[PDB]
């Protein structure tokens, strides 16, 4: 029984709107899991409004 | 001029680690570099990891 | 938006089963496929043989009367022994067997907590009709893969030299392959349907496996999310 989870550490906003978030205590191989999962959900399926009609 | 000799046979069981050498029979040498878990291997549609 | 829900589990032959998972949206088929494939395939709770104590054996580089096997091929036949444990985390099984013939896992002694999933998994053959093999196997619940070189730090005073440490491959899974195909839905045009085919040694039922895997994944994400 060694299910040790991470905790969020310093969200480094670089300049304006884009941030680097590291996450230190993860087990073997969960890094690519959380990266791919959060990546594909952010990049593919977000509720978000875009330019519909311009008259 | 030696009284007695004690010989002791160790049997080491060495497995594999990055740094060993492996080779096919065609002369393709190589050093094992990273020993990945099964989760990261390329796998085909049947699901068998290379 | 629309959340999934599990549907029919199909045990195909004996030990490998197809778990369908029907109502999934765009992209979440491949997403949950890769994620559950990895978490099932890497870290599932299971148990395997850790310590073996044969009666008349000093050490694993030796030979015994009447056994046509060497000792370490007995140990590599015990490594592949698939066993399950109900209400413990370590438990000591034993073998007592005499006479000519095969010695399988069916001849391991009886215990209500321990269930043997393959009675035909052959451990060792006996020949001389008088050479009785008798061992004490220690199985132990674990996680992942721990070789014998890592466990020996405190060493548990290994001065009982008859103990033979076996590399414990605790992982009960062997192969997890998923398909993502479209499920025909009444009004919504495309909703992906996930099928996780899973080969195990026989110790872990599939619904409990996928429930543990999704539990571990949600526990990983709940580091910065919360209860819902």
């Amino acid at each position: 029984t060694e299910f040790l989870k991470p905790r969020l550490v310093d969200i480094e906003q670089v300049s304006s709107t884009h941030a680097k978030v590291t996450l230190e205590p993860l087990e073997r191989g969960f890094g690519h899991t959380l990266g791919n999962a959060l990546r594909r959900i952010l990049l593919s399926s977000m509720p978000g409004c875009a330019v519909t009609e311009v008259e | 001029g030696v009284l007695k000799i004690v010989k002791v046979y160790l049997a080491v069981k060495r497995r594999i680690q990055p740094g060993d050498k492996m080779a096919g029979r065609h002369g393709n040498k190589g050093v094992i570099s990273k020993i990945n878990p099964i989760e990261d291997m390329p796998y085909d549609e049947n699901g068998t990891p290379v | 938006f629309l959340k999934p829900r599990l549907v029919d589990i199909e045990q195909v032959s004996s030990t490998h089963a197809k778990v369908t998972l029907e109502p999934l949206e765009r992209g979440f088929g491949h997403t949950l496929g890769n994620a559950l494939r990895r978490i099932l395939l890497s870290s599932m709770p299971g148990c395997a043989v850790t310590e073996v104590e044969i009666d008349g054996v000093l050490h694993e580089y030796s030979t015994k009367e009447g056994v046509q096997e060497d000792i370490l091929e007995i140990l590599l036949n015990l490594k592949g022994l698939a066993v399950r444990v109900q209400g413990k985390d370590e438990v000591i099984l034993t073998l007592n067997k005499s006479g000519i013939g095969p010695v399988t896992a069916a001849d391991i002694t009886h215990d209500g907590d321990v269930e043997i999933v393959k009675p035909q998994h052959v451990i060792c053959h006996l020949t001389d009709e008088n050479a009785s093999i008798s061992m004490r196997i220690k199985v132990q619940r674990g996680r992942g893969y721990v070789p014998a070189s890592t466990r020996i730090h405190s060493e548990e005073d290994e001065r009982p030299i008859g103990r033979l440490l076996v590399d414990a491959c605790y992982s009960p899974v062997e192969r997890i392959a998923y398909n993502v195909e479209a499920a025909r839905v009444e009004q919504r045009t495309d909703l992906d349907k996930l099928v996780i085919e899973m080969e195990t040694n026989g110790t872990i039922d599939p619904e409990e496996a996928i429930r543990r895997a999704a539990t571990i994944l949600a526990e990983q994400l709940e580091a910065f999310v919360d209860l819902e």
